[PDB]
């Protein structure tokens, strides 16, 4: 049948595009923030304890 | 950037997982550059300065409804269909409370060190006891109110 061939391609394409959609989003917003923590907790102690 | 769209940025701070994530962004976004390091490389500096006061205003704000007894309402008001939606959105609800102040609590910590807590502060810092306008003074007292809230918010999040 057309329609049940069609409507599968459509549903493969689907599939594909919200993958790299949430594969990119996830991972540059995750690096982002750990980027920062872990950037401010370092600077942050170092610099505490030059002052001490 | 964030000024050139003031009208926008103001209205998000000022209003949902999604809600929760961009005030995520913002404040992520807003933290590496809200430095006044950008202001002096004066109709300039006071358009920023305002802004800067804006999101300190703003990011004091959201620690009396993710740190007060607004918690709960906002954690039981998705327990009517608490999918796994809802606790995403509570995990954006905290990466909001987090994220928003350490990035702007780390900036404010960033300023002291660039300036030494302020040198010549000298001045007596205590005293002996609305749109955006063309101009608006800040208060001082608002860091002691910053303490108490994120000495509070640090044993309920903890």
């Amino acid at each position: 049948f057309l329609k049940n061939e069609k409507d599968n391609a459509l549903l493969s394409a689907i599939e594909e595009s919200r993958k790299r959609t949430f594969v990119m989003a996830e991972e540059y917003h995750r690096e982002s923030m750990l980027v920062e923590w872990e950037q401010v907790k370092q600077r942050v102690l170092h610099t505490l304890l030059a002052s001490g | 950037f964030l000024v050139a769209h003031s009208d926008t940025i103001q209205a998000i701070l000022r209003s949902s997982l999604g809600s929760l994530q961009e005030l995520a962004l913002l404040t992520g976004i807003i933290s590496k550059a809200a430095l006044p390091g950008v202001l002096n490389e004066d109709g300039s500096m006071m358009e920023l300065q305002g802004h800067i006061g804006r999101f300190q205003r703003q990011c004091l704000a959201l620690l009396n409804r993710f740190g007060g007894s607004d918690r709960l309402r906002q954690l039981s008001l998705q327990d009517d269909s608490s999918r796994l939606d809802g606790v995403s959105k509570k995990d954006d609800m905290e990466l909001a409370m987090q994220q928003i102040c350490s990035n702007v609590m780390e900036y404010c910590q960033a300023l002291m060190i660039q300036n030494s807590p302020s040198f010549q502060q000298t001045v007596c810092l205590f005293t002996p006891s609305s749109i955006l306008p063309s101009w608006r003074l800040p208060s001082l007292g608002v860091v002691i109110h910053l303490l108490k809230q994120s000495a509070n918010n640090f044993f309920t999040y903890y």
